[PDB]
RNA sequence: AUGGUUUGGCACCUCGAUGUCGGCUCGUCGCAUCCUGGGGCUGGAGCAGGUCCCAAGGGUUGGGCUGUUCGCCCAUUAAAGCGGCACGCGAGCUGGGUUUAGAACGUCGUGAGACAGUUCGGUCUCUAUCCGCCGCGCGCGUCAGAAGCUUGAGGAAACCUGUCCCUAGUACGAGAGGACCGGGACGGACGAACCUCUGGUAUACCAGUUGUCCCACCAGGGGCACGGCUGGAUAGCCACGUUCGGACAGGAUAACCGCUGAAAGCAUCUAAGCGGGAAACCUCUUCCAAGACCAGGCUUCUCACCCUCUAGGAGGGAUAAGGCCCCCCGCAGACCACGGGAUUGAUAGACCAGACCUGGAAGCCUAGUAAUAGGUGCAGGGAACUGGCACUAACCGGCCGAAAACUUAC
């Protein structure tokens, strides 16, 4: 439910607060992003001093979204604001943190860092 | 009539503790990693019941960050070790529908007395 | 749009022969010593003497 | 062989696995069905079974269907339907008369449910193709909605039978295939099949072994 | 009852409540009506629903029947007379009759009257 | 040499009117194929290529820029095909420029004006007759008449694919790197279906609330003010929601690969024969389908009372099976059609019971001078949901609707 040109908050210590979606990747037409997919996304406002300044074309793996998400036993989980991470070639997210929760597709997605060193996962 | 009773009693687990829309509870989900199982913890706030014979459905939510999370499970769930009411409560209805835009001191679930 | 033409007199006709009225079977009830005609959707009315028929 | 049986979807619901997931699930009370009839090959022209399920007062059944019902030695049913055979194996194993129930059904074995689709009465364009509303804006001219352009122009001068356009939509057979069985009743004649079938509360859903997997 | 399916009657929901009020209060001012027999069917519940809340008489129940039909007359005959009238019959306490179609526009004329058979 | 697509030539059709570029919607066809499929050769170790052959089943981006077509750029996918179709499509839409009337700039002209230079704004009409097409009905014939069930000639629909693991880091390669065929799982777009979940909507549900008018007063309610504005949600409908599908297999083939083989002691995939061989064809899957006039097949019910004309055939009645109308109606529906029921009955509506929603009715009482709070209590109220209830409405029922025959074998 992250679409081309949809605000995403940064759930990281990058230095970056808001980004821009550039597009959902694997797909032809793909048209919706949910937590899970790997999407690309721009920096529209970082930190002063963060290790990646605005304007920077960055591979993103979306976390929180305001969509619910399912889960096996019917589970719809509803979050307050939509949430990226940012992430390079080796799929490595390029922050060393996460604040607030996260869903526990990552591990299945095989990101098992995020997850990992993640707050809490729900 | 719902045909089903005698179908959903063949499946539908006893001891069914009540559990009504705006109380605290927590929930454990049962994964299983490199072929092993284990529990973990979580809290919520049951937003909606939907009884149904053995269809009787509800969801569990929680706060946190200034956020929410929820969870989604059967009323017989086996996949809920123990459907553990924290403190039994109500709400103004027995759905909490704006409960997705209620923020900071706005978005909690009242505790009865 | 028009018509590009007069449409034969059978044409028009062919069109209207299936546009016509259709007649009903009556029926009579015997209440309060007399018979009248009154299409069954009203017959227990009829028969109860309330149905207000001239 | 190509077993059949007739049914009716009085709700639906789901239920909760011992895989520990969870399934929606409808209910299709898959009454008794009753062989009525057999279709030899060498004196009808094919081999199937003659199938009827279902109560009717006498007066509500036309006099020539009684006359046929007591000559199959059955007693009156709702609707007739009957399923075809794939070889004579299977129809040595069926005799008029005979009841059939649910039973026959092994759980784990995909199955077919088939029957009238929903009445959605004359329907527009773009609901029934799926086609792309036009701009609401920037001047349409009562054109919000409509189809727009139907062809070429002089050639091939014509409109292209075939070309999906405005007509009235579903109530009309339709058939959904490889749904898997979860759970076959015995007493009273219930089966739950996982998925949405189509047709309606009260309808009427003929199931049958899978085709595709098995 | 089950919603009036195609454009409803009138064309807007206060026009339908305001006229079924007007209605139900001929229809009990006076004993009898004729009316197109759409309508009829229409007011029937209304009617019902009021000959119910009158079933019991008591405050709440003549407040509810007053902010139904605004008519302090009606409420008091409803509830002074046809209420204990009809308090052995459980439910049905209209009938409705169809008469000769009008001629003004031809549309099917039905008559309609609580059951005074008991 | 081919095609007729670009720039062109001719002026044969149209000046008592053939609307023009793009965009939108919708598409349809060819194949000189973009990917997916099958092959030949490589300067083909493998992966990855290059090239040519067969193949049109299916699919084939989104944005920034400009009116743009085009093109560049950004970033994806397997790909971002070339074209024909009045440079597809204005009696389907837009008018952004082209293309009137004003004005202006530069330029040409003494000039009025002009400039396939630029710049700003500038009326897009038609109720579908016919063909056509998407659906739904009426009439008749199918050879006594009816209710059903079909077989199936014959049409239609669908046909796409990515990623990851195992074989296996094995064959191959010095190394780097990294196989073929074959399975399994999870994905994108697309389609069909459905309301269980999640949600949307919710105007007979409820409540809060401003103004006002009204109901004798107030207390309480109702009218109106986009429902007066708002917050909730029954059912139904629906998609973001969930289930399923694209096959497997088979037959005959393309290109291609072959075996045994003389013409021509050899050689030779071939002229005799026999084989393999692909999303291409025919079936397999689903839907329509006996108006299939070649009108099919299988059951069950009514299958003999007349008259008359002038006996040749025909005209006037009898009806049952069943149908129609009628009534109540449906998740069936534009009207029609279809489905259900019509007392020996649950079709509808009320009723009861419940669920559901709303969330604490009014009245009274108590505390507070009050605005209010609590009890009376899980209050009251309650459409489309679940079961039963003849209480009302659907009938002492009318009307349509029974065999010329001929020839042959047994
Ligand atoms: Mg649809
Ligand atoms: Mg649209
Ligand atoms: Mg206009
Ligand atoms: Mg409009
Ligand atoms: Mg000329
Ligand atoms: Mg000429
Ligand atoms: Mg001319
Ligand atoms: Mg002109
Ligand atoms: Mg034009
Ligand atoms: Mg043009
Ligand atoms: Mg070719
Ligand atoms: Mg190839
Ligand atoms: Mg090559
Ligand atoms: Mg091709
Ligand atoms: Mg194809
Ligand atoms: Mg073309
Ligand atoms: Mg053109
Ligand atoms: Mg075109
Ligand atoms: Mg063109
Ligand atoms: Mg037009
Ligand atoms: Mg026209
Ligand atoms: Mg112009
Ligand atoms: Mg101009
Ligand atoms: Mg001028
Ligand atoms: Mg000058
Ligand atoms: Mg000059
Ligand atoms: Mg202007
Ligand atoms: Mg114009
Ligand atoms: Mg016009
Ligand atoms: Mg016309
Ligand atoms: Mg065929
Ligand atoms: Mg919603
Ligand atoms: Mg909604
Ligand atoms: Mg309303
Ligand atoms: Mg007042
Ligand atoms: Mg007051
Ligand atoms: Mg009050
Ligand atoms: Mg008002
Ligand atoms: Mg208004
Ligand atoms: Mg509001
Ligand atoms: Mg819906
Ligand atoms: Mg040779
Ligand atoms: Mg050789
Ligand atoms: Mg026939
Ligand atoms: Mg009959
Ligand atoms: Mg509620
Ligand atoms: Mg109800
Ligand atoms: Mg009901
Ligand atoms: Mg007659
Ligand atoms: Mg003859």
């Amino acid at each position: 439910m992250i679409q081309q040109e949809s605000r995403l908050k940064v759930a990281d210590n990058t230095g970056a607060k808001e980004i821009l979606c550039i597009r959902v990747l694997g797909g032809s037409s793909r048209r919706y992003a949910g937590i899970g997919d790997v999407i690309v996304a721009t920096v529209k406002d970082a930190i002063p001093g963060g290790n990646v300044k605005r304007g920077d074309v960055v591979k993103a793996v979306v976390v929180r979204t305001v969509k619910e998400r399912r889960r096996a036993d019917g589970s719809y989980i509803k979050f307050d604001e939509n949430a990226a991470v940012i992430i390079k070639n080796d799929n490595d997210p390029r922050g060393t943190r996460i604040f607030g929760p996260v869903g526990r597709e990552l591990r299945e997605k095989k990101f098992m860092k995020i997850v990992s060193l993640a707050p809490e996962v729900l | 009539m719902n045909t089903l009773d005698f179908v959903d009693q063949a499946s539908l687990r006893d001891d069914i503790p009540t559990f009504s829309p705006g109380d605290t509870v927590n929930v454990h989900v049962k994964v299983i990693e490199g072929s092993k199982e284990r529990i973990q913890v979580f809290k919520g706030v049951v937003i909606r019941r939907q009884g149904g014979g053995i269809s009787e459905t509800f969801t569990v939510r929680k706060e946190s960050y200034g956020v929410g999370v929820e969870r989604t499970f059967p009323v017989h769930s086996p996949n809920i070790d123990h459907i553990d009411v924290l403190t039994r409560g109500d709400v103004r209805r027995a759905k909490l529908y704006y409960l997705r835009e209620l923020r900071g001191k706005k978005a909690k679930i009242k505790e009865k007395r | 749009a028009v018509p590009k033409r007069r449409m034969s007199r059978a044409n028009t006709r062919s069109r209207r022969a299936q546009w016509k009225a259709e007649a009903p079977g009556l029926v009579t009830v015997s209440v309060a010593g007399q018979q009248r005609k009154v299409p069954r959707r009203l017959l227990k009315a009829a028969r109860l003497g309330l149905v207000d028929l001239d | 062989a190509r077993k059949g049986i007739l049914g009716t979807k009085l709700g639906m619901t789901q239920v909760f696995d011992e895989n520990n997931k969870v399934v929606p699930v409808t209910v299709v009370k898959a009454g008794p069905n009753v062989v009525t009839r057999i279709r030899t090959t060498e004196r009808d022209g094919y081999s199937a079974v003659q199938l009827a399920y279902g109560e009717i007062s006498p007066r509500k059944v036309i006099k020539p269907v009684a006359g046929q019902f007591a000559a199959a030695g059955v007693n009156p049913r709702r609707h007739v339907a009957e399923l075809r055979l794939d070889d004579e194996a299977a129809v040595a194993e069926y005799e008029v008369g005979q009841e059939l129930t649910a039973e026959i059904f092994s759980d784990g074995a995909y199955v077919d449910v088939t029957g009238t689709s929903k009445g959605k009465g004359f329907a527009g364009t773009m609901k029934r193709h799926g086609f792309r509303g036009q701009g609401a804006a920037h001047g349409a001219q009562a054109v919000h909605r409509r189809p727009g352009s139907i062809g070429g122009c002089a050639t091939p001068g014509r409109v292209f039978k075939g070309t999906r356009m405005s007509g009235r939509m579903g109530n009309d057979r339709v058939t959904t295939q490889n749904l898997k069985v979860h759970k076959v009743d015995a007493e009273n004649g219930v089966l739950l099949i996982k998925g949405a079938i189509p047709g309606r509360n009260g309808g009427l859903v003929v199931v049958r072994s899978a085709i595709k997997r098995g | 009852p089950k919603p009036t399916k195609g454009p409803r009657l009138g064309g807007s929901s206060s026009h339908q409540s305001a006229l079924l009020a007007n209605l139900a209060t001929s229809l009990f001012e006076h004993g009898r009506i004729k009316t197109t027999e759409p309508k009829a069917r229409a007011l029937r519940p209304y009617a019902e629903k009021l000959i119910t809340h009158a079933k019991k008489g008591a405050l709440h129940n003549r407040r509810e029947v007053m902010k139904k039909i605004r008519d302090k007359d009606v409420v008091h005959t409803l509830f002074a007379e046809i209420g204990p009238f009809y308090a052995d019959r459980n439910g049905g306490y209209t009938r409705i009759i169809k008469v000769e179609n009008r001629k003004g526009d031809n549309a099917p004329m039905a008559v309609i009257e609580l059951v005074r058979e008991k």
